[PDB]
C-alpha cells in the first residue's frame, strides 16, 4: 500500500489549493456593497445567460475593457450555450458541441463550481469571469517538508507533507477580525467576513454574475 | 452414471493489483491565481517570518 | 478482481498545542460471469433423395452467420439489464417522455454532455430508421433549397452513425 | 460454443437465479447488478424519447 499512496501523493495537493482559491473568492466579493460594481445578478426567474447578459458582464468595467480574457465555466452552462448556439442557416446538422473561443476569449470548462440550491428545484449558477492573469501567490517552505517515522513495537508506518503558501488577490486589503488564531485564518473562517477593498474603481480585476440555466 | 460436475474441482484466479484513479479533474488554472511577485516572496523565505506585511 | 482506490481529504491546521493525524486507503471489488449456449439440428434422408437436392449442404452452409443475429439478441438483452431500474445509474439515463419534446438538435447535445466534464469520449450513436427519417426531415435548409441534400448523412455531428 | 462477456462497468452480483452457471436469457435481464466506480469512465448513455409528431 505504502508504495502506491506514495505514488499518488504528488497530485493530491492540487485540488486542494483549488478548493482553498473558490473559497476566498466567494469571501471576497461575500456581502460587501463596497463591491458592488463588479458583480450583477440575473436572479428573479427572469434571465436565461445568453448573448447579452455576458455583454453587460464584459463592459461592467466601463472604460478599462480587454483586461478580460478567459472565462470561467460549468458543463450544463456551455451545454445551453450550445443548444442557443444553433444556426438557421445552416444547418442540421454540422457544427457543432464544443466551441472555444467564446468571443475573443478563452474558456475552461469545469465540473466543480459554487453551486447553490433554492426550493421549487431552482439552481443556481456563479462562472467567475476573471480573464485577470492575474492575483498572485508564493511558494515558500517550511523546514522538515517530507519525513517518515514508525511505531516500533506495533506495526506501522507513516508519511507527513506539512507545506505553507501565501495567496491573496491585490486587491481589497485584509482585515483583522472576528478570527481566532492565529495565525492562518481557516477555510470556513477565511471565507467568513470583514474584507475592505481599497483602490477602488478598476484593476482588480475579476467580476462574478449568477443566473439561471435555460429553460 | 457420469462424471458429474458435481465431482473434478473447479480452481479460482487472481490477477495483481491496478490502481484505480478518482476523477473530478481539477485545473481552474491557469489564472489568478499565478504569477508570484518578489514581496510575497519577502513573506515566504526566512528570516522575519510572518505574520503577514503591510 | 480488486482495485485500489485514490486518497482523499483535507490538509489540516498545522498548529502547536496539539499533534497530527495519519489517514488510511480502501480497496474495492469486481466480478463478472461466464455463459455458454449451442443449439442442433437435423433432417429427413428420403425427403432428400425425393426432392432433388441435398438439405443438410445447404443448412450447413448457411450456418455460419446465424450466430451474429444471436450474440446481438444477448448483446441488447444485458444493456437493458445494466440500466434496469436502478437509481444508481441515473446519472448516464435521460428521459424525454411525458409526450414533448422530439429529438432534435438540443436533447442530443444534452445527452452528449451528460458527462460533465469527460467528454469526446463518446463517437458513435445508435439509431432506428424512422428516427433517422424524422431526423432528415428536419434537416432541410431553407437557403438553399428544395431540392438537393438529401438523405443519408453520416456522419451527425463529428460522431459515427449506425 | 461458449464466450464470456460483460461491461466494466458494473459489478455482477449474485441473486434470484437458478443455475449454475450460466445465467439465462430472461434470469441474465432481470434484476440487481450493482456499480462501482462510479462517476464517470462507464462509458454509455440512453435516452428515450417520441417520434416527431
Amino acid at each position: 500500500p505504502m508504495q502506491a499512496i506514495g505514488s499518488r501523493v504528488a497530485a493530491y495537493w492540487a485540488r486542494e489549493m483549488q478548493k482553498i482559491v473558490f473559497a476566498e473568492l466567494a469571501g471576497v466579493f461575500s456581502n460587501d456593497d463596497m463591491k458592488d460594481n463588479k458583480l450583477d445578478i440575473s436572479g428573479t426567474a427572469d434571465g436565461i445567460y445568453s448573448a447579452e447578459t455576458f455583454v453587460d458582464a464584459s463592459y461592467k468595467l466601463g472604460d478599462h475593457e480587454s483586461l478580460l480574457t478567459a472565462i470561467g465555466m460549468h458543463s450544463a452552462t456551455m451545454a445551453s450555450a450550445v443548444k442557443q448556439d444553433l444556426i438557421e442557416f445552416v444547418k442540421d446538422s454540422q457544427s457543432g458541441i464544443r466551441f472555444p473561443t467564446y468571443m475573443n476569449k478563452r474558456v475552461i470548462v469545469d465540473d466543480s463550481m459554487p453551486v447553490e440550491t433554492l426550493e421549487d428545484g431552482t439552481k443556481v449558477f456563479t462562472s467567475y469571469l476573471f480573464g485577470a492573469g492575474a492575483l498572485g501567490y508564493a511558494e515558500g517552505q517550511p523546514e522538515v517538508p517530507t519525513e517518515t517515522a514508525r511505531n516500533a513495537l506495533g506495526s506501522q508506518d507513516i508519511l507527513i507533507n506539512r507545506k505553507h503558501f501565501v495567496l491573496h488577490p491585490r486587491g481589497v486589503k485584509f482585515t483583522e477580525n472576528a478570527m481566532a488564531g492565529t495565525t492562518p485564518t481557516d477555510e470556513e473562517l477565511a471565507n467568513g467576513a470583514n474584507w475592505q477593498r481599497v483602490y477602488d474603481p478598476k484593476k482588480i480585476r475579476i467580476v462574478q454574475f449568477k443566473h439561471r440555466l435555460q429553460a | 452414471a457420469y462424471t458429474k460436475i458435481s465431482d473434478v474441482i473447479v480452481p479460482e484466479l487472481f490477477n495483481p493489483y491496478v490502481i484505480n484513479t478518482t476523477t473530478q479533474l481539477s485545473a481552474f488554472f491557469q489564472s489568478g491565481i499565478a504569477a508570484t511577485d518578489d514581496e510575497l516572496n519577502a513573506l515566504a523565505k526566512k528570516a522575519g517570518g510572518g505574520s503577514t506585511l503591510n | 478482481m480488486p482495485y485500489w482506490n485514490d486518497l482523499d481529504g483535507d490538509s489540516q491546521v498545522l498548529n502547536d498545542t496539539d499533534d497530527l493525524v495519519p489517514q488510511k486507503i480502501n480497496a474495492g471489488q469486481d466480478k463478472a460471469v461466464l455463459i455458454l449456449r449451442g443449439n442442433a439440428w437435423s433432417s429427413h434422408d428420403l425427403a432428400a433423395t425425393l426432392s432433388g437436392s441435398d438439405p443438410m449442404q445447404a443448412i450447413g452452409s448457411r450456418v455460419a452467420a446465424y450466430w451474429a443475429r444471436e450474440m446481438q439478441k444477448i448483446v441488447f438483452a444485458e444493456l437493458a439489464g445494466v440500466f434496469s431500474n436502478d437509481d444508481m445509474k441515473d446519472n448516464k439515463l435521460d428521459i424525454s417522455g411525458t409526450a414533448d419534446g422530439i429529438y432534435s438538435a438540443e436533447t442530443f447535445v444534452d445527452a452528449s454532455y451528460k458527462l460533465g466534464d469527460h467528454e469526446s469520449l463518446l463517437t458513435a450513436i445508435g439509431m432506428h430508421s424512422a428516427t433517422m427519417a424524422s431526423a432528415v426531415k428536419q434537416d432541410l435548409i431553407e437557403f438553399v433549397k428544395d431540392s438537393q441534400s438529401g438523405i443519408r448523412f453520416p456522419t451527425y455531428m463529428n460522431k459515427r452513425v449506425i
